[PDB]
């Protein structure tokens, strides 16, 4: 919970975003996202508007990953009980809103390697759940009473225990966090007025209660501990789902907090309202197919809905929760088309490939190199099939898209810096291996930074700094070696050292370069 | 270590008066053994602040034996904390036993020693108890700061005094000073329940006026305050500063008095035996 | 006569057979309380356990010779580094010097300054050593040569200071003065820029009893570039609200809203003006700390003569208390 407080203060003091939101991503979500807990964290986040492709520069946020039960750590105090259940990292994302918070505009999170997306329409719930926290708090105070009565620690707390006793029943207590997401119903801002308006008509037809806990409990731990104070003020956690992977995660909001929810937190009407009204009014089934003379009034009203409606073809598909997925899939398709076309052109002419790397082969191994000769064609075919069919989440960390981004970094006309790797310093080929026996699967987790150097009689010499992984190219069997330079010049090294160079021509529009490079670099 | 001050030929009518100076301190620039009298010299009155500042760069020396040839003086404090000696009380006030003394320049420029035998005057300062030297220094620095026995100011080195004051003050504001300030109403409410609480706060204290003319919200939570506490840092800083305020504006206590049997007080123009601290 | 101190300790930092007598030694605090006080002392934004790690990377040992400490700072002439490295008998010594450098650079980063970690003793004269365990003996008051060393070649001694660090002041400030009896001050120089910071040591002599303005002018560049880059990594809020302007026009207003004591909880007293003095991220005093000094004693003369050195003359040991230099 210290993470949320730290992020709220860092936001309010500096104003790195209009508003904020508190989130508790549990264990199984992180697990299915491909990221692992219990490892070093480094959190970042950025907000990417939809239909345009303009990404605010990343902002570092404080995240703290609990281990045991997480939800109860928001509800209970240390000395009285211990939490229980699953546990995930606390985090707070920035927003972009204020008048009519636009839908379908995501908030991208970044953890050590992988990125998660959280569509606004999914993050921000209409109604909160503050009515159940009274039921929770009364049990909590009764709990403290039965503790002070029995443990016999100090007199100042004993007096508070006696007061609480004489205030409300001493029956029994227990706090359960899991029961909070199930039992409750959503609180609306009317029902007190229903009770009040019923009061007049029925009547016609004819210290305080909790600050004792505060003053007392400030003596057991001996410390005020401002992080605690919000645990006595009512909270509200609204269990929600996820669009990217289809699991659960929670969006908490504290009363005193200036985040999204609670009190003194900004509220913006869901932009889907006017969209639904005008979709029904003029009588069409879809907002994109709206008559332009009608869309003129919408664009006239709110300066945000403009670009998803005015241009003929927007840079990114609009009104679909899967924009970034389509973008990454198209980028990967382009990179793979490039590489495969390159090796294709270099092998098209009926070749005889010269071993471009020096490797002395023992005299009993003529059989093995003859076997490599026999299986080269099927090996290349299976390699093409594999490199094609693979998904996109697993490819982005590889060297292919790495050097593709390094290539795009020049023509983009704007500076860009990597996250965790020094610039490539062209001349270094980033390798991605592949098994050479039977089933063909990548073996390397991180790319290998080898450096080619022209040597005797046109046989470039290998040497690699940055990584340390034996059998570098073509040294041992069962390793097909591919690698593309910053200049996008690829080579292929079969076992034994045999292979060829190959050029690469990347064919990709220019109107989308800065989006992709904002999503794969830092732009500082 | 006894310094030697030689003299020129003076008038026999003036050595009889200078010989009567056996407990007033002189201010030398260096501490070589042999020395002259022409070096230690001061003009007549003017700019009490300038001389007060000069009383920190130069170190004192008490004289004990005069001869028409030379003058034997004692380096007051550079390496000794037990040199029990005597210096006469040329101060206006009366100093009892166990009083830390302080050298303050003389006021009004009225009392000096115009030595006509060689055309030079020596302005021996006066010795006051610490408690009154502090109020004197306070009054003078307040009057100097005001201009952006009553002497006039100089306004050439008033900049320096007001400067040191506002520096020692500006570095008293701190992230915890606001937390300590947001309790002024909570203190003033105590100033009515208890009598000593009203006592500790003066009459025109410029805070009991503030206490009713504004309002302030609870202080915003600073950064990392779940780990570090600030009011303690503020208090420690204030102790460290205020422990050294009275020096950088006036003079440090040079020594203290001690007697055995006789009358407690030593009225002015009298010899008093002091230890050195 | 003079009186001495004996402190048995480890041959870690001061190595009394490697140097000859006559050089100042320092006493090092127990590191546990430093590591603890860090937890509450490092400012906001910065790391709050990096001193823990920096110390753990150097594993009682209590004394440290100035001859050793001066080497592990920015300012040093490489001749003295070579001397300390090749002339100390001890194993693994250069590595230890490196780690100590990292320790002190962490100390300034965590706002627990080394001047609050190194009390100064006198100049050592004698020692008996087992295998990696020594018992040094230094003067504490009186003049150095009242002692009696068991060398039998030079019974008495002097005080030796690495001439690379000895910074004179008067001839530096050009006071036009004449050298008589001068004081002696050991001064530290801090500089604060996150992950790019260092410490400078000096030994200063002068007639000035009160350093103050003298260092404030001597180290002008340090104070300048330290006051501005010092508040870094602290989130300051946006432009300060106009309510922060403390109202002064309202003190001697005869007609103004007023409120007697005893009715201040939530009465009909809402009419008082609001003022929120809010100070979050500005330069605190510990942010503008740049130097610290402490008086050592009195001196006649300094001559330079040999590795370069600086022999004192009639040093009288009189140790004083520490001092801050921030304004």
């Amino acid at each position: 919970m210290d993470a949320h407080i730290a992020n709220e203060t860092k936001q309010q003091m500096t104003r790195f975003a209009p508003a904020l939101v508190h989130v508790i991503v549990p264990d199984p979500l992180l697990a299915r996202a491909g990221v692992d807990p219990l490892a070093p964290f480094a959190a970042h986040a950025q907000t990417r508007y939809h239909g345009s492709g303009v990404c605010e520069p990343w902002v570092s946020v404080f995240a703290g990953h609990v281990q045991t039960g997480a939800v109860e750590s928001v509800l209970t105090l240390p000395p009285l009980q211990r939490p229980r259940g699953p546990g995930g990292l606390f985090v707070s994302l920035p927003l972009a809103l204020g008048a009519h918070f636009d839908g379908f505009t995501t908030a991208a999170l970044r953890v050590g390697a992988r990125e998660l997306v959280f569509t606004y329409d999914e993050l921000l719930p209409a109604r909160t759940r503050y009515n159940v926290d009274g039921e929770r708090l009364e049990r909590l105070c009764r709990q403290f009473a039965n503790y002070a009565r029995a443990r016999r620690v100090a007199p100042a707390v004993a007096a508070a225990g006696g007061h609480i006793d004489a205030l409300l029943p001493p029956a029994a207590a227990t706090i359960d966090g899991e029961a909070q997401l199930t039992r409750g119903g959503f609180d609306d801002p009317a029902a007190p007025h229903a009770r009040d308006a019923d009061r007049e008509i029925l009547s016609l037809v004819r210290l305080t209660a909790l600050d004792w806990l505060d003053a007392g409990y400030a003596a057991l731990a001996g410390g005020d501990a401002p992080a605690h104070v919000w645990r006595r003020r009512p909270v509200s956690l609204v269990a929600r789902r996820h669009y990217q992977t289809g699991e659960t995660f929670v969006v908490v909001a504290y009363e005193h907090s200036t985040a999204w929810g609670g009190r003194r937190g900004p509220r913006g009407e869901p932009l889907a309202r006017v969209l639904a009204e005008e979709c029904e009014r003029h009588g069409v089934e879809h907002p994109r197919a709206l008559p332009a003379e009608a869309r003129r009034e919408l664009v006239r009203r709110h300066a945000e809905l403009a670009v998803p409606l005015g241009d003929e073809e927007p840079p990114l598909p609009v009104f679909d929760a899967t924009a970034e997925l389509v973008l990454l899939e198209r980028f990967r398709n382009a990179c793979v088309r490039a590489l495969l076309a390159g090796v294709r052109e270099s092998v098209r002419r009926e070749p005889r490939m010269r071993q471009i790397i020096e490797f002395a082969i023992r005299p009993r191994d003529r059989e093995a190199v003859l076997d490599v000769a026999g299986r080269a064609p099927a090996l290349l075919d299976a390699f093409a099939r594999r490199l094609e069919h693979t998904p996109a989440r697993e490819m982005v960390d590889s060297g292919l898209m790495t050097a593709a981004a390094a290539h795009l970094a020049a023509r983009a006309t704007a500076g860009y810096v990597t996250f965790e790797s020094g610039p490539l310093l062209g001349g270094v080929f980033l390798f991605d291996y592949y098994s050479a026996g039977g089933e063909v699967i990548r073996v390397t987790r991180a790319p290998l930074a080898v450096a080619v150097e022209p040597a005797t009689r046109g046989q470039f010499a290998c040497r690699f700094r940055g990584a340390s992984h034996r059998c570098l190219p073509g040294e041992s069997y069962a390793y097909l070696c591919v690698g593309v330079s910053r200049d996008l010049r690829a080579l292929v090294v079969l076992p034994g050292g045999f292979g060829f160079f190959a050029t690469l021509r990347l064919e990709w529009p220019a109107a989308l370069v800065d989006p992709v490079l904002e999503r794969l670099c830092r732009r500082v | 270590m006894e310094v030697d001050i030689a003299l020129p030929t003076l008038s026999p009518g003036d050595l009889s008066a200078l010989q009567r100076c056996e407990g007033r301190v002189v201010f030398l620039e260096t501490l070589r053994r042999h020395a002259t009298l022409r070096e230690v010299a001061l003009p007549c009155g003017g700019d009490v602040l300038a001389a007060m500042a000069a009383y920190r760069r130069r170190f004192a020396a008490v004289i004990t034996r005069v001869t028409p040839h030379r003058m034997l003086a004692t380096p007051l404090g550079v390496g000794g904390r037990g040199q029990s000696l005597v210096l006469q009380n040329t101060g206006p006030f009366d100093l009892t036993n166990g009083d830390h003394v302080c050298l303050v320049p003389p006021l009004l420029g009225d009392e000096c020693l115009r030595l006509t035998s060689a055309n030079l005057e020596l302005r021996f300062p006066m010795t006051l108890p610490l408690a009154q030297a502090r109020e004197l220094t306070a009054r003078v620095v307040a009057r100097a700061a005001e201009t952006l026995q009553l002497p006039p100011p100089h306004r050439d080195n008033a900049e320096a005094a007001t400067r040191s004051l506002v520096l020692n003050m500006i570095f008293l504001l701190n992230e915890g000073a606001v937390i300590l300030l947001s309790l002024i109403p909570n203190l003033l409410t105590l100033g009515a329940q208890d009598g000593y609480a009203n006592a500790v706060i003066q009459l025109g204290s410029a805070t009991r006026e503030l206490g009713q003319l504004v309002r302030q919200p609870p202080p915003p939570l600073p950064q990392d305050h779940a780990r570090r506490f600030c009011v303690f840092e503020a208090l420690e800083a204030w102790i460290a500063s205020a422990s050294r305020l009275g020096d950088t504006l006036g003079t440090r206590p040079v020594a203290r008095v001690c007697i055995f049997d006789g009358p407690p007080t030593v009225p002015p123009g009298e010899k008093a035996a002091v230890v050195e601290v | 006569r003079a009186r001495l101190i004996r402190q048995v300790t480890l041959a870690d930092f001061c190595e009394p057979q490697a140097e000859r007598p006559g050089l100042v030694v320092l006493a090092l605090r127990h590191p546990a309380d430093l590591a603890g006080a860090a937890y509450a002392a490092t400012p906001p934004g910065k790391n709050h356990r990096d001193l823990e790690e920096a110390w753990l990377a150097l594993d009682r040992a209590s004394v440290v010779s100035l001859n050793f400490l001066v080497a592990a700072a920015e300012n040093a002439d490489d001749a003295l580094r070579a001397h300390v490295t090749t002339n100390y008998r001890d194993r693994r010594t250069a590595a230890r010097l490196e780690r100590f450098a990292t320790v002190l650079r962490a100390m300034i980063r965590s706002h627990v300054f080394p001047h609050r970690a190194l009390h100064v003793l006198g100049g050592l004269l004698g020692h008996v050593t087992q295998d990696r365990l020594a018992s040094v003996t230094c003067v504490a008051r009186g003049d150095q040569e009242a002692a009696r060393t068991n060398d039998m070649a030079a019974r008495r001694s002097q005080v030796h200071v690495p001439a690379c660090a000895l910074m004179d002041v008067d001839r530096e400030l050009r006071l036009g003065g004449d050298d008589g009896l001068r004081f002696a001050y050991l001064v530290f120089v801090y500089t604060q820029r996150h992950r790019r910071e260092a410490l400078r040591v000096h030994v200063a002599v002068s007639r000035l009893p009160e350093l103050g303005d003298a260092l404030s002018f001597l180290l002008a560049g340090t104070r300048v570039d330290n006051a501005i880059h010092g508040t870094d990594e602290a989130d300051a809020p946006a432009a300060p609200a106009a309510a922060a302007a403390f109202p002064a026009y309202l003190f001697n207003d005869p007609r103004s809203a007023r409120c007697p004591t005893g009715r201040l909880n939530t009465p009909a007293a809402e009419a008082l003006p609001v003022w929120a003095p809010d100070m979050r991220g500005r330069a605190t005093r510990n942010s503008c700390m740049y130097a610290a000094y402490v008086r050592l004693g009195t001196v006649e003369r300094v001559v330079r003569r040999a590795l370069p050195l600086a022999h004192m003359e009639r040093f009288t040991w009189d140790v004083g208390a520490w001092e801050e230099c921030f304004f």
